[PDB]
């Protein structure tokens, strides 16, 4: 399992 | 290969959305704790799963949330 | 007193919705297990809570689901 | 806690 950061845009 | 999805996540803030690559899938887990509304209280939660094509590196998967509330999960062509 | 609410529960079948009176509140718990869709799989869940006015008997609370997917929870005036 | 049956209609 790899986490994916949710980038604010 | 590539990966590209667009999702409407209108009720959730960036901190309420978790994107992860588990196996051959990209998972989106969105959850918000109980909050007030016009008639009562409301808590919401969803889990979406998408398959990750073979030629796509899981490390190349990025996620961003637009000010309109559209979550885009992408992995640029390799 | 009375109680009357209308809810849109479009993604859930009657067996996926649980209505209960807990204390001074009416709770609605809707959950559907993972199901296929245009792009991947999707599982959804929500919890809504409404207060039950004092003059309303919890035993007088009924719930029905319309073929349009509108859940109505009511307790006739006493 | 009292359960409320969801009547199909």
């Amino acid at each position: 399992e790899i986490p994916v950061p949710v980038q604010p845009s | 290969g590539h990966f590209s999805v667009l999702l409407d996540v209108k009720h959730f803030s960036p901190e309420e959305i978790a994107v992860k690559v588990v196996g051959e899938h990209v998972e989106v887990h969105a959850r918000h704790e109980e909050r007030p509304d016009e008639h009562g209280f409301v808590a919401r939660e969803f889990h979406r799963r998408y398959r990750l094509p073979p030629g796509v590196d899981p490390a190349a998967v990025t996620s961003a949330l637009s000010p309109e509330g559209v979550l885009s999960i992408q992995a640029a062509p390799a």
